[PDB]
RNA sequence: UGGUUUCUCUUCAGAUCGCAUAAAUCUUUCGCCUUUUACUAAAGAUUUCCGUGGAGAGGAACAACUCUG
RNA sequence: GGCUAAGAUC
RNA sequence: CUCCGAACGGUAAGAGCCUAGCAUGUAGA
């Protein structure tokens, strides 16, 4: 999971938006 | 005659007109709808 | 007009099933183990009416093992038998392990004619199959 | 203990109530 | 299921005359001294009588041996705290029993004075009953078991009174 | 002949046609779900004198055909648990013999 | 000095004419069509396959069994040949289209055999779960759930002169469940080993029964026993009976004792071979039931061999 | 011989019963496939629904206009 | 106490 | 060339306080 993390959190930008994901408004925290 | 346009008319009451022991025999009854 | 009709008079028959069960919970409230065990089952049924000459202390689990170390012993293609036992019990044990030899082959077969490609999708059963054959 | 009878239920509930 | 062919009631609850009706509805009505549905027997005792049906179960019924509607007993009439506690049912017992069982209830309308139905009011334009007095507390498994039944309790202080 | 009679063909038909009719009593059941005169020798001795058959007349209440269930699924218990017992008294069991155990 | 020994019924010995073994396992069950051309037989690879009834060669072959095809009924008022699997699941592969038309369910576990009423329009399905199943033909629903046995209920019999439905269960005590209510009207004080083991002679007589040790004859209404079976100790599975007094008993140990229904000695009480391929003590009759012309006798064997005998005639075979 | 209608209930329908035509289920097939239902349509047979056909039973309207013979 | 690939196993 | 898709697989996890649109229609004296 560890060369996982590292994966997911580089592209973060590029793999969480509004056009790879249509319907979504999901906040984490404050 | 125009004995339905007084029975639909009592629709929404606060249990004192169609809506004392009826309200759950009025959604009941009408689950046939599709074939209406 | 004509199409939407007949779009309701198929709904008719369909929605009573299936809104059907919706109205009602308002008011009401809402593998290859078990040819094993129906096997095994029935060996104890057949052991103990296949001649247990009445209740003179009679077989128990030991003769199920009896006939778990026999087909472990035939698994590793061992000419290992199981000696030193009555002639109906050993033909009684030979008989459901030479059944349980053509449930297994069979089960073997299957799973390889549907090895080339047969589902795209293996789990457990490609260690199952190679370990078979 | 029941016991039905095979009388007419008009002509029983017209001579009771008289 | 729960099931049931006749009921089981008392010959006071059964009306003031030999020829009654009766009016079966299978399953239904939420008999709560089984909270299993019951056949729900509704009668008319007679003449300006209240025309109650049946109110508990068909087996929960079968063991205590009481009333289809007033609940009380099989022959002599005391409760089941009464009848629990002891013949002693045959001097609590009354025979030729009361119209109350089978009065109507009281009108609203009387009582809050707008009573607008008139003299074809099928209730019952009279006055209450005393609120101060544990004989209108009870209530449903008070009357059932007997933990609780100030009607057996009154019938067991007013035996012993000369 | 009459040791060995067999039944008649009419009394099979008749045993046929009350199957008949009892399975589609039972089958109106299962799709439909997916006067009297008692005595009262209870306590009628003076209340309500009189009453020697206490005709109460059997009149089932037309309910409507569209509605949800009354109640939920009934937990009551319908029958009782007891049975009867009946023996057995196939043979006397025995042992067999001394060898049985070798056997 | 035996009562009735000077008197037996007449009964000629039979000949095995033709072993058919196409089949893959030991065969469970065997049966014959009503016009004596379809023999329908299932085996332990989970496809039932009908053959010819007088020809003997390969007719079909049907599968959709997840598990051993252990009852074959061929229903003779309608054309289904319902059939029960050990999958826990009564496919009625109806031959209208040679495929599943019902496919009932409701039981737990494996089904032991399954009977079609003459009369009633009703599949008594003997599951092995805790008891049968009354289910209802082309309604694809139960009627009752007759629970009178102690263990599974193996044999099952559905009669028309009797009320009842006759129950082989496997806890040595045989029960008659009646349609209408389901309740065992009447009890067996026999068959102190684990009755799976049923028959009727209609003939000239009231249905009789059977057991693996110490068998005994029955009657139809409400039992009569009358008299015992022979020295036949092994574990019996298959008993038929003809309409001309033979009565066939097939054991699991090979030994196919063939008595009479009415004299009660064994006629012939020969012993069958076994196939090449099986073992030496593997030949054994499962399954057995007799044609409809009533003229060759088939055995279905568990050594992978659909046997059939017919019929021989001689004189020399007077019984003391 | 003697009745035009209308509404209730009892069977079989092998007639394009329907001069037009829905849904679901079961057994086999294809396409996507990523967990599943909603999916695409080729074959066959099982229900439900929209409906209907002859022939006895019970009410209402002039059954009396006198219909065929 | 059964079936699972001496169940794979230093 | 004009054949247009919907849901689940998704927002957590908890502590103290605060306010609400709901339901039953009884036998008894």
């Amino acid at each position: 999971q560890i060369p996982n993390r590292r994966f997911t959190l580089w592209w973060s930008p590029t793999i969480n938006r509004a056009n790879v994901y249509v319907g979504f408004q999901v906040q984490l925290d404050l | 005659p125009e004995h339905v346009r007084k029975i639909i008319r009592d629709h929404g009451d606060m249990t004192n007109r169609k809506f004392r022991h009826d309200k759950r025999v009025y959604l009941g009854a009408l689950k046939y709808m599709p074939h209406a | 007009w004509r199409v939407w009709l007949f779009f309701m008079r198929g709904i008719t028959p369909l929605l009573e099933r299936w809104l059907g069960n919706l109205l009602a919970r308002q008011f009401e409230g809402r593998v290859e183990s078990h040819f094993d065990l129906e096997l095994r089952a029935a060996v104890m049924h057949d052991i103990l009416d296949m001649m247990p000459e009445g209740i003179k202390q009679n077989k128990a689990r030991t003769i199920l093992q009896h006939l778990s170390e026999a087909w472990r012993c035939w698994k590793a293609n061992i000419p290992w038998k199981v000696p030193g036992l009555p002639t109906p019990i050993e033909n009684m044990i030979l008989r459901y392990v030479k059944a349980k030899a053509d449930w297994w082959t069979n089960t073997a077969h299957y799973n390889r004619e549907r090895i080339r490609r047969g589902a795209t999708v293996d789990k457990t059963v490609c260690k199952k199959n190679l370990g078979r054959l | 203990y029941a016991e039905p009878a095979h009388i007419n239920d008009f002509m029983f509930e017209q001579q009771r109530r008289t | 299921w729960e099931d049931a062919d006749f009921p089981i009631l008392c010959q006071t609850c059964l009306g003031e005359n030999p020829y009654i009706r009766m009016t079966k509805e299978k399953y239904g009505k939420e008999c709560k001294i089984c909270a299993r549905p019951f056949t729900v027997f509704r009668w008319c005792p007679g003449v300006r009588m209240r025309f109650k049906k049946t109110e508990v179960c068909q087996t929960c019924s079968k063991l205590k041996n009481v009333c289809q509607t007033c609940l009380l007993d099989l022959e002599y009439g005391l409760p089941i705290q009464v009848r629990d506690a002891g013949d002693m049912l045959l001097k609590l017992a009354r025979t030729t029993p009361y119209y109350k069982r089978n009065r109507p209830h009281i009108c609203s309308f009387w009582v809050k004075g707008e009573c607008k139905r008139g003299e074809e009011c099928p209730y019952r334009h009279e006055k209450p009953t005393d609120p101060d007095d544990p004989l209108a507390d009870q209530n449903i498994k008070d009357r059932y078991y007997g933990i609780n039944d100030p009607v057996a309790d009154k019938l067991l202080k007013r035996a012993s009174t000369m | 002949d009459p040791d060995l009679q067999r039944p008649d063909e009419e009394a099979i038909k008749e045993i046929t046609e009350k199957t008949r009719v009892a399975l589609e009593k039972s089958v109106s059941q299962k799709v439909a779900a997916a006067y009297i005169r008692y005595t009262p020798s209870q306590q009628g001795v003076a209340f309500n004198s009189g009453a020697k058959q206490r005709v109460i007349r059997m009149v089932e209440m037309q309910k409507d055909p569209m509605e949800p269930p009354r109640f939920k699924i009934n937990k009551k218990i319908p029958r009782g648990p007891p049975s009867p017992p009946a023996p057995v008294m196939h043979s006397p069991s025995r042992k067999m013999t001394v060898k049985e155990q070798q056997e | 000095k035996a009562p009735t020994m000077p008197k037996p019924q007449w009964h000629p010995p039979w000949k095995l004419y033709r072993v058919i073994s196409g089949h893959l396992g030991w065969v469970r069950c065997i049966a014959v069509e009503p016009g004596n051309q379809w023999f329908v037989t299932g085996s332990a690879d989970r496809t039932i396959k009908i053959w010819d009834l007088a020809s003997g060669k390969l007719k079909l072959s049907l599968t959709g069994h997840i598990s051993t095809v252990r009852g074959v009924i061929v229903s003779t008022r309608s054309p289904y040949l319902f059939s029960c699997g050990e999958d826990k699941q009564v496919k009625c592969w109806d031959l209208e289209y040679n495929k599943v038309i019902r496919h009932y369910h409701g039981h737990l576990s494996a089904v032991y055999g399954l009977d079609l009423h003459p009369t009633i329009d009703v599949l008594v399905t003997c599951s092995r779960d805790s008891t049968a199943r009354i289910w209802d033909v082309r309604t694809k629903a139960s009627v009752h759930t007759l629970s009178g046995h102690t263990n599974a209920v193996a044999t099952v019999r559905c009669q028309a002169a009797e009320p009842q439905i006759i129950t082989g269960s496997h806890d040595t005590t045989i029960r008659l469940w009646d349609l209408v209510a389901g309740k065992t009207r009447v009890t067996l004080t026999n068959h102190k080993k684990s009755v799976r083991a049923v028959v009727l002679h209609p003939r000239h007589y009231t249905f009789a029964s059977g057991s693996p040790d110490n068998i005994k004859q029955w009657k139809f209404p409400d039992g009569s026993f009358i008299q015992n079976l022979s020295g036949h100790n092994a574990i019996i599975n298959t008993l038929t009976v003809n309409s001309d007094g033979v009565l066939v008993s097939g054991a699991d140990n090979g030994t196919m004792h063939l008595w009479d229904w009415r004299t009660g000695y064994n006629f012939q009480r020969v012993h069958a071979a076994v196939q090449p391929g099986s073992l030496d003590s593997e030949s054994g009759i499962f399954a057995c039931a007799f044609d409809q012309s009533e003229s060759r006798l088939l055995t279905a064997e568990a050594d992978k061999t659909i046997k059939v005998y017919r019929e021989d005639d001689t004189a020399t075979e007077e019984t003391h």
